[PDB]
RNA sequence: CCAUAGGUUAAUGAGGCGAACCGGGGGAACUGAAACAUCUAAGUACCCCGAGGAAAAGAAAUCAACCGAGAUUCCCCCAG
RNA sequence: UUUUGUAUAAUGGGUCAGCGACUUAUAUUCUGUAGCAAGGUUAACCGAAUAGGGGAGCCGAAGGGAAACCGAGUCUUAACU
RNA sequence: AGGACCGAACCGACUAAUGUUGAAAAAUUAGCGGAUGACUUGUGGCUGGGGGUGAAAGGCCAAUCAAACCGGGAGAUAGCU
RNA sequence: GUAACGGGGCUAAACCAUGCACCGAAGCUGCGGCAGCGACGCGCGUUGUUGGGUAGGGGAGCGUUCUGUAAGCCUG
RNA sequence: GUUUAUUAAAAACACAGCACUGUGCAAACACGAAAGUGGACGUAUACGGUGUGACGCCUGCCCGGUGCCGGAAGGUUAAUU
RNA sequence: AAUUCCUUGUCGGGUAAGUUCCGACCUGCACGAAUGGCGUAAUGAUGGCCAGGCUGUCUCCACCCGAGACUCAGUGAAAUUGAACUCGCUGUGAAGAUGCAGUGUACCCGCGGCAAGACGGAAAGACCCCGUGAACCUUUACUAUAGCUUGACACUGAACAUAUGUUCUAACGUUGACCCGUAAUCCGGGUUGCGGACAGUGUCUGGUGGGUAGUUUGACUGGGGCGGUCUCCUCCUAAAGAGUAACGGAGGAGCACGAAGGUUGGCUAAUCCUGGUCGGACAUCAGGAGGUUAGUGCAAUGGCAUAAGCCAGCUUGACUGCGAGCGUGACGGCGCGAGCAGGUGCGAAAGCAGGUCAUAGUGAUCCGGUGGUUCUGAAUGGAAGGGCCAUC
């Protein structure tokens, strides 16, 4: 980062925004892991069992990334609007 | 021993930008100056430090125009 | 041993999806009622690094 | 220089304050225009403060 | 004046040495910061005291997060 | 050798022989190459075991936003042409 | 009598020449000053490094002194050669 | 120390003009050879072209000691 | 007299004499985290510090500045509360 | 003048001739009274000057005696050294040549001598500059700090009087006396006197603090220093696109303005001539000439009449969110911008307005402040703190 002396871009640049700690324990769970766990119900801990999120985590989205082609009832996950339509049209439900 | 002089402002890249038969899209600078050196003709505005800017695609067309015979730039679209 | 983050680039710098970094701009701190409104306007917004500094940011965040 | 800094405030109550400078002694009296609010989003008074 | 201090004798132990490791009492500066004082180097070097075959620590007035774990020590992660 | 430039009257070497200067560790990125591939790979450790076990982790398959959060979008803005 | 006088020993070091890979890392030779004193000398002792000691020259403190020597931090650092 | 044609010497062996010869380089051509890059064909041929280099970048190698291959192989 | 041992011996240092100043003794002052010790087995005719430098004739004006000494009504002012 | 620059001052003395010397003068560049003034016998390996004597110091060297040098025998170093087949001259050339060019001269090799050259040997120039080197020294440089000093609290108590005064004794001090341990003076204990809650010490605290310590003390520069300069604007240099250096040539800025901004409507300058109360060269009035030679809040340049110049009405577009596109920058940035959304002003309307004729009027980040905003909120609810937006 040194410059010859003028003052370098990252310290004449301003410093923005904090770290979340919520970030840190929230994840986001794609269609293609749904069939991963164990039963066909996609819990916080059905996830952790699997290994696809970490045993820290609290609070899981299902996204509409790859695909689902099974029926999977998701329980206690936020899903988003593309993930519940591929979710139900695989003939799954979304338990809140 | 020493001078009162030594002293010169940033040179301000004034001039023509798009000469004549330039294909420009809308917004695009054509002459910075000081001054209406050049006027805003058709299709043409003129900004508040005297910039002319194409407000239409298509090609300058400088011209000299009216009883001052000044200069007009243009952008024929 | 690990590289070591330059902590105060970590604080200016975040990576984009394509492996830019984008930052906040300078200038918009104090000294604000003497600046235009749209000077200010077009300072909010965070920017993307340019070309010829990219190679210091990333000398300086080699985790981000 | 001789000119200082003052907030016009919104009498609207939304908080929202322009910036400008006055010169305090040739001109004493309280600068009040009608300027944009956009909390509110409608032209309102505002009126001379303190920076 | 009682008494105590003091005195003598006996028994038992200590003393000094040793490369590292260990616990403790003290504790730099060069150097880096492209200067320099905060900061760094570093609780490092060094000095001192004490111990053991190891030492130290250790059996929650500890964490956790409303679920739980269950002393200390050490290793890999967490994470530059 | 150093220089704009050295037969230079600039530097270095009396000669020979021997020795004498881009290394090592760890991290990170890029290239090549090999394995496997939407997966890849294990660390400590266990194991006499270069095996085998161990997937704790790490990287990747999603991003946007300071963040809550939303998510093939998202942020901006009362709202975007 | 005397920090009196002249002058050896003794203590010193003003001038000159020599010497300057010396006979000698400070001398020799010819002259020179003090020579009962604030003199000189033997033996032993004490003062220790930002410290000593100094009739003071930054002098001297083991041929070393505007901060001794030895070992260590130590491969200090060296944008210089 | 000649010492203000490089010298000898020159009345042209000077200068001007014109013309034709010739000399003259690691330039160009000829002959033989090597390599890089690219075509066009089938790693080979044919063909075009390129090959002065400091810092410096890229490519490809030689040799040295040591380990395996090696209780092999060479060696009184 | 002393001095730059080893390029300066002098007009430099010291000196008797002078003055200012501190110091009442568990002295001031100095060496010491301290205990102590020097000052001194001294006691203001003494001791320390400073400047001047036998002797002779002398040593003028300035207290605004910087110190030092004395004052302390009032202003300002720490921990503390 | 141990002081006097000018200066060898001037005058006198001394010498044939005297920048020195002695005596004066005062015009003291820049003496002066204990960081003493002026004298002063004696003293001095002290500085200056003169004279007698004396002489190889010299005119100007000669000879001689010894020790080396020289030759023989024995022993036997050294610094230096890229390699040498190691001439002169004139030129050339990293600019002063044994080595290049041209030319001249020159058989090969010692020995004694001499030092003009080999930019000879010796020592990584000590001067000079540079390094964001060092050391030690200084101080009213900075920051600390020993020491000294202030007060509060502690060790530290009791009466009486009105936070202070007095008295007391029992803490505490005693480097007073005496007694014992003791063969000891140190030390401890005991007794007694004197002090006495003082002193003194700890913690905290204000002052003082080159006594000591760590450091800082810019760069550019026709060497450095001194002076000047350092950012921004305008012109010229600048070679008819842009850009373009110098301690090149000339000037400006570090603002102003709620109107000097927006818009609508209107208007047109300097200067002079002729006439006219005071009134003049120049005031205001009238006409004409003239045609921007004026004007522009402030430099210069480029603009400006459809004015961007001048006047008035109404006003707050000196709006908020954005922004196709483009200019200019290594970057941080900076600039120009139609159009879109919301809401606004002026105008009958077309329209115009996101400050000002334009180009100077400026300061990154950090740290912190203020207002807004439940974005975050370390068990949970809050809060603190952080973020975001506005702003200092
Ligand atoms: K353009
Ligand atoms: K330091
Ligand atoms: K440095
Ligand atoms: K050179
Ligand atoms: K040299
Ligand atoms: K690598
Ligand atoms: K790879
Ligand atoms: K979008
Ligand atoms: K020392
Ligand atoms: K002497
Ligand atoms: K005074
Ligand atoms: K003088
Ligand atoms: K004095
Ligand atoms: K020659
Ligand atoms: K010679
Ligand atoms: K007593
Ligand atoms: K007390
Ligand atoms: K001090
Ligand atoms: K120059
Ligand atoms: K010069
Ligand atoms: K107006
Ligand atoms: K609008
Ligand atoms: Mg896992
Ligand atoms: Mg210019
Ligand atoms: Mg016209
Ligand atoms: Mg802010
Ligand atoms: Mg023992
Ligand atoms: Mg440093
Ligand atoms: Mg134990
Ligand atoms: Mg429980
Ligand atoms: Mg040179
Ligand atoms: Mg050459
Ligand atoms: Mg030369
Ligand atoms: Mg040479
Ligand atoms: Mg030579
Ligand atoms: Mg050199
Ligand atoms: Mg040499
Ligand atoms: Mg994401
Ligand atoms: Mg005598
Ligand atoms: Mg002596
Ligand atoms: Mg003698
Ligand atoms: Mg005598
Ligand atoms: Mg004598
Ligand atoms: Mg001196
Ligand atoms: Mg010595
Ligand atoms: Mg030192
Ligand atoms: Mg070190
Ligand atoms: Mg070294
Ligand atoms: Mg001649
Ligand atoms: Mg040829
Ligand atoms: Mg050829
Ligand atoms: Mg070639
Ligand atoms: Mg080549
Ligand atoms: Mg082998
Ligand atoms: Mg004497
Ligand atoms: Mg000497
Ligand atoms: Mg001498
Ligand atoms: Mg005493
Ligand atoms: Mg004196
Ligand atoms: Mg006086
Ligand atoms: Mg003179
Ligand atoms: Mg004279
Ligand atoms: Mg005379
Ligand atoms: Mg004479
Ligand atoms: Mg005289
Ligand atoms: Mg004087
Ligand atoms: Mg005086
Ligand atoms: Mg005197
Ligand atoms: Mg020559
Ligand atoms: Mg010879
Ligand atoms: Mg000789
Ligand atoms: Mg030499
Ligand atoms: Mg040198
Ligand atoms: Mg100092
Ligand atoms: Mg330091
Ligand atoms: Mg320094
Ligand atoms: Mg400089
Ligand atoms: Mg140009
Ligand atoms: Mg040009
Ligand atoms: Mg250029
Ligand atoms: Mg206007
Ligand atoms: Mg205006
Ligand atoms: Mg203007
Ligand atoms: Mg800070
Ligand atoms: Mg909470
Ligand atoms: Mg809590």
């Amino acid at each position: 980062g040194f410059e010859g002396g003028q003052m370098p871009l990252y310290r004449r640049l301003p410093k923005f925004g904090f770290t979340s700690r919520k970030a840190a324990i929230t994840a986001e769970i794609r269609l293609s892991d749904l069939a991963k766990v164990e039963g066909g119900v996609v819990d916080l801990n059905t996830l952790k069992a699997a290994n696809i999120i970490g045993i820290q985590i609290e609070f899981a989205k299902v996204i509409l990334a790859g695909e689902v082609t099974t029926p999977v009832t998701v329980r206690g996950l936020r899903v988003t609007k593309g993930a519940r339509a591929a979710i139900e049209a695989a003939g799954g439900k979304i338990e809140e | 021993g020493s001078t009162r002089n030594g002293r010169d402002s940033e040179a301000k890249r004034l001039g023509v930008k798009r000469f004549g038969g330039e294909s420009v899209l809308a917004g695009s600078i054509i002459v910075r100056q000081r001054g209406t050196k050049f006027h805003a003709g058709a299709n043409v505005g003129c900004g508040r430090d005297h910039t002319l800017f194409a407000k239409a695609d298509g090609k300058v067309k400088f011209e000299v125009k009216g009883p001052k015979n000044r200069k007009f730039i243009s952008i024929e679209a | 041993p690990k590289i070591k983050t330059v902590r105060g680039a970590a604080k200016r710098f975040k990576k984009t999806g394509k492996g830019g970094f984008k930052h906040k701009h300078a200038n918009l701190r104090h000294i604000l009622t003497k600046k235009a409104t749209k000077r200010k306007r077009h300072l909010r917004p965070k920017a993307m690094v340019s070309k010829g500094d990219l190679g210091l940011v990333i000398a300086c965040l080699p985790y981000a | 220089g001789i000119r200082e800094k003052i907030k016009l405030v919104s009498s609207a109550g939304t908080g929202h304050f322009y910036t400008t400078t006055k010169n305090k002694r040739t001109k004493p009296e309280k600068l009040e225009l009608k300027k944009f609010d956009p909390v509110v989003r409608q032209h309102v008074i505002y009126k001379e403060a303190k920076i």
